[PDB]
RNA sequence: CGGUCCGGCCGGGAACUCAAAGGAGACUGCCAGUGAUAAACUGGAGGAAGGUGGGGAUGACGUCAAGUCAUCAUGCCCUUACGACCAGGGCUACACACGUGCUACAAUGGCGCAUACAAAGAGAAGCGACCUCGCGAGAGCAAGCGGACCUCAUAAAGUGCGUCGUAGUCCGGAUUGGAGUCUGCAACUCGACUCCAUGAAGUCGGAAUCGCUAGUAAUCGUGGAUCAGAAUGCCACGGUG
């Protein structure tokens, strides 16, 4: 629901992703930017998204492109 | 309010005067113009490298005397309580109790 | 050309005194005066809670009345212009000079 | 009104017929301050209830009112620890008010298409001494005859 | 009669009768009747069969029928299998679009149970 | 010559000029039927010159601002009564007894703090 | 019940405003804050000068302050050096050039602000509150006041349970808007907390 | 009264609406009757208004150790932390219970086209017209306006014609899917709005209970504060009544 003038992604996460893909398979990416959009060059990486207390590991697939990172890290515990 | 809250507001006002007065206006102009560089204006990434407190939307209007963040009035720059205190003492020009 | 004067104040007695002073300054100078035309009063209103905590039903309603007067001089002799441009009026009165 | 003796407000006459009865009927039928909406309903109903009989309009409306007008009603009373129902004589103004209110509530409790049709049918039934308005008047008179001992 | 949308629309004003198709609202019904050449206030009766064939030819342009149900089921299933926030809200029958769950979730939660 | 009268109601103010002789009524460059589609509004406007027998004996030129249909009709009635008293001044008793010379001072009551309307108070719960 | 502020209810009826400038929305809050800072500095600096009222008016591009005091020689000082020092910092606070006038309070026993200040000073000197209240009432009444009542509240005499006490002489018609009622308050900061003093002085009607 | 592109628009006029300053006016003042020849009460005249004309502000001594130490001020505890900075999250959870509201269950109505009549307000890091593009939210360009001048800003119920014909419907709009707009560094948790699609419950509500005496209730729109954005709340305004 952001305008159609381009998606948003935090710059530090962008540079982390480029350094991770250019250097081959790496460790999970620890990030707090739940608001960043999942881009096609992140397919294959597992980003550890902060959820408030932990960094939830999220293995990115082609079906996730377009979502925000926080959509795969629930912040509230309910049983 | 605490002293740290007032200091935060002061710092935010200062940062908003420093950066967002010219630099961020320029960047948001580059971001909103449809005629310019629909591919790599690079303005969107540069807008987030600026401090967050430089955004004027992060400022909260507080009473100029107590720092209260609720019940603010832009006409007087005071919260409702201090507005009433100054009004009853005759320190706000022209302001008086209304009836109709 | 012609000069119109817009007077603003919170007290109507004060703005009437200022307008009287202006029309005497002009007429005693020998210019013609159209006015003073009482323009509508802009009364801002404010409703505030009078309680420190809750008690929302307890409120005070205040208001500020802004009084407006319009004074026009059709042929402003240099006498009239430099006479009114150095007039001494009350502190609580705002004067505009449009040419 | 604990002490208040109160006068009377000025009701305007009907624009079409010049009757205060019809004006109060429109007032009773009106909802949400929609007087123009109620006047069209009343006028359509009076027209439809005119050709049927033959005695113009106002006359048909008065004939319908004559059958719904209650002469005596009961007033609840708490004296002997139980429900006392003293039959009191109804005043003419309250008579007309009750008749009109009953006719309106009976017309609104009908299955016809439009309120004009419901009103026309209710008034025709009342002129024929039947319907639910006449039913309510007979109910009230029955309840008064039952408690006649408490006058 | 019957349409390429199997469903059988009632015999009433064409603009409202075409709404019975799953996927055709009022706007799309008006658009179908406009692109076909049929008036909106004419009933489904009084319509020639050549005119109903025309309406079928126009409704064939839209994905409006069990096909649309399939595309909606596919999207909700993708959400649920992805495990995103909306997927979890769909799994538990809770409001998906930010509505409050403290009170007033009766459409998604159904009749209340103690 | 013209006989003038100013009528007012809730928010309306009608300027009524009457002239000797015809059945013409012009409200805001429109006829009475054109201006007032509501029959009560026409009955109210025609009302004062019915006690005084004027069918085609007076020409009315009316302008009216503010208010709604009924407020404007009452303002026109008030102005017509005033112009008629200016015209004859012996019709005073009749228009008094009819109740037309009285200015209806019923204005909308203001909204008050803590109330949903002028008098409508919020729903009260005890337990 | 809670009472209306007797000064604010009479503003424009029989009471003048203490700030008499005009400004639009742009400069209204700035002028209000600058007036507050000026009045605060003046009240802190002239604490021992018996200052009862600070009237602030803003001509076209300046500010002039009128200080109503019962000790004008103290505010002015030898060769006006003190009032000059006051003006030179009022000009800094307000930003615009400043001017200061000194108005004498001829009868300090009839000014509610000065009476309240006297009572709070006595309370802080550990003076019995009843004595101070009655002395204030007597001094005001023998000087021709039509009426006066003073009220003190909160841990009077070091009491553990707070109490409100008020003395009244003459006539104090708080419901008459035509009544010239001089009202002001003050707080005494003692070892047991704050004691609030309120003074009403009636000087006739119209 | 002349002129007119028919628009108070332009000469003009100062009449009227209105603007806003001053004044008049209502006092049981007058008449009659009742009444302790009193206070008063009932009615009448005149009058725009009649009996404190309507509404508001105005809240006595005190009561509830009533509310607020989290507006503020103020008489035990912490201090390399109970202080301070930051990012993310939460205050938005959800088996359930209650209070206050909005929308409905329809025909005194829904929809479509045409058309009439308000008041009160706000506006300069603001209101933003006209024109162009867009189905629309909006976008581009760009006047005027610190404003009885310009903008917000098309009042809506109403009225005329047509249709629907008592059905879970051309009622109702919940919910959900897809596509977008704008603000904002940033709409995932957790924004508002638009378009297409879908079309829950609901057919008048048990015990019980609330508001309101006249321009009131009921109903219909309008504006403002807070505010980058976010009103079904609050505060105000008028229409019908």
């Amino acid at each position: 629901r952001s305008l159609k003038k381009g998606p948003f992604i935090d710059l530090h996460l962008l540079k982390k992703v480029e350094k991770a893909v250019e250097s081959g398979d790496k460790k999970p990416l620890r990030t707090w930017s739940r608001r960043s959009t999942i881009f096609p060059n992140m397919i294959g990486l597992t980003i550890a998204v902060h959820n408030g207390r932990q960094h939830v590991p999220v293995f990115v697939t082609d079906e996730m492109v377009g979502h925000k990172l926080g959509e795969f890290a629930p912040t509230r515990t309910y049983r | 309010a605490k002293q740290s809250m007032k200091a935060r507001e002061v710092k935010r006002v200062a940062l908003a005067d420093k950066y967002f007065a010219k630099r961020a206006e320029l960047k948001a102009i580059i971001s909103d113009v449809n005629a310019s560089d629909e591919d790599r204006w690079n303005a969107v990434l540069k807008l987030q490298t600026l401090p967050r407190d430089s955004s004027p939307s992060r400022q909260r209007n507080r009473c100029r005397q107590t720092g209260r963040p609720h019940g603010f009035l832009r006409k007087f720059g005071l919260s409702r309580i201090k507005v009433r205190e100054a009004a009853m003492r005759g320190e706000i020009p022209g302001l008086k109790k209304a009836s109709w | 050309q012609r000069i119109r004067i817009r007077l603003k104040a919170f007290d109507h007695r004060l703005i009437d005194q200022a307008t009287a002073e202006i029309v005497e300054t002009a007429k005693r100078t020998g210019a013609q005066v159209r006015g003073p035309i009482p323009l509508p009063t802009r009364k801002e209103r404010f409703t505030v809670l009078i309680s420190p905590h809750v008690n929302k039903d307890a409120r005070d309603q205040y208001e500020i009345r802004t009084h407006l007067r319009l004074v026009d001089i059709v042929e402003p002799t240099e006498k009239t212009v430099d006479a009114l441009m150095r007039l001494d009026l009350a502190a609580g009165v705002d004067v505009q000079i449009s040419l | 009104p604990r002490r208040r003796v109160i006068g009377q407000r000025k009701i305007l006459p009907d624009p079409k017929f010049g009757s205060e009865l019809l004006a109060k009927f429109v007032n009773i039928l009106m909802v949400d301050g929609k007087k123009s909406t109620a006047e069209s309903i009343v006028y359509s109903a009076l027209e439809t209830l005119a050709q049927r009989s033959g005695k113009s309009e106002l006359e048909a409306f008065e004939v319908a009112l004559e059958n719904v007008r209650p002469t005596v009603e009961v007033k609840s009373r708490r004296v002997g620890g139980s429900t006392y129902q003293v039959p009191v004589e109804v005043r003419p103004v309250r008579r007309n008010a009750l008749a009109m209110r009953w006719i309106v509530e009976a017309a609104r409790k009908r299955g016809d298409k439009s309120m004009a049709l419901r009103l026309a049918n209710e008034l025709s039934d009342a002129a024929e001494n039947k319907g639910t308005a006449v039913k309510k008047r007979e109910d009230v008179h029955r309840m008064a005859e039952a408690n006649k001992a408490f006058a | 009669a019957r349409i390429a949308g199997i469903n059988i629309p009632d015999h009433k004003h064409a603009v409202i009768a075409l709404t019975s198709i799953y996927g055709v609202g009022k706007t799309r019904s008006k658009a179908i009747l406009a692109a076909a050449g049929i008036a909106e206030d004419v009933k489904i009766s009084e319509l020639s069969e050549g005119q109903i064939d025309t309406l079928r030819d126009e409704v064939a342009k839209f994905v409006v029928e069990g096909d649309l149900r399939r595309e909606i089921s596919m999207s909700i299933k993708r959400l649920m299998d992805l495990g995103c926030y909306r997927g979890l809200r769909h799994r538990r029958g809770l409001p998906v679009r930010g509505q409050r769950t403290k009170t007033n979730a009766r459409t998604r939660k159904g009749p209340r149970k103690p | 010559n013209q006989y003038y009268g100013t009528g007012r109601r809730k928010s309306s103010a009608a300027r009524v000029f009457i002239k000797p002789g015809n059945g013409k009524i012009v409200i805001n460059q429109r006829s009475l039927e054109q201006y007032f589609g509501r029959e009560t509004a026409r009955m109210v406007v025609r009302q004062p010159l019915e006690l005084v027998d004027m069918v085609e004996k007076l020409d009315l030129y009316i302008t009216v601002k503010g208010g709604g249909i009924s407020g404007q009709a009452g303002a026109i009635r008030h102005g017509i009564t005033r112009a008629l008293m200016e015209y004859d001044e012996s019709l005073r008793s009749e228009l008094r007894k009819a109740g037309f010379v009285t200015r209806d001072a019923r204005q909308v009551e203001r909204k008050k703090v803590g109330l949903r309307k002028a008098r409508r108070r919020p729903q009260f719960s005890k337990r | 019940g809670q009472k209306v502020h007797p000064n604010g209810i009479r503003l424009g009826i029989v009471k003048p405003w203490n700030s008499t400038w005009f400004a639009n929305t742009k400069e209204f809050a700035d002028n209000l804050d600058s007036d507050f800072k000026v009045r605060q500095y003046l009240t802190k600096e002239l604490a021992k000068a018996s200052v009862s009222r600070i009237v602030i008016e803003r001509p076209a591009k300046s500010i002039r302050v009128t200080i109503h005091t019962a000790r004008p020689g103290i505010v002015i000082g030898k060769k006006g050096e003190d009032v000059e020092k006051l003006r030179k910092v009022v000009a800094d606070i307000a930003g615009v050039p400043a001017q200061i006038n000194i108005a004498e309070v001829r009868k300090p026993e009839l000014d509610a602000k000065l009476v309240a200040d006297s009572i709070t000073s006595q309370l802080e000197r550990r003076v019995m509150f009843r004595r101070a209240m009655k002395r204030a009432v007597q001094n005001a009444m023998r000087l021709g006041a039509k009426g006066i009542k003073v009220e003190v509240s909160g841990r009077l005499g070091g009491a553990e349970i707070a109490r409100t006490e008020w003395y009244r002489e003459g006539r104090v018609p708080l419901h008459t808007l035509r009544a010239d009622i001089d009202y002001n308050t003050s707080e005494a900061h003692t070892t047991y907390g704050v004691i609030g003093v309120k003074v009403w002085i009636f000087k006739g009607e119209i």
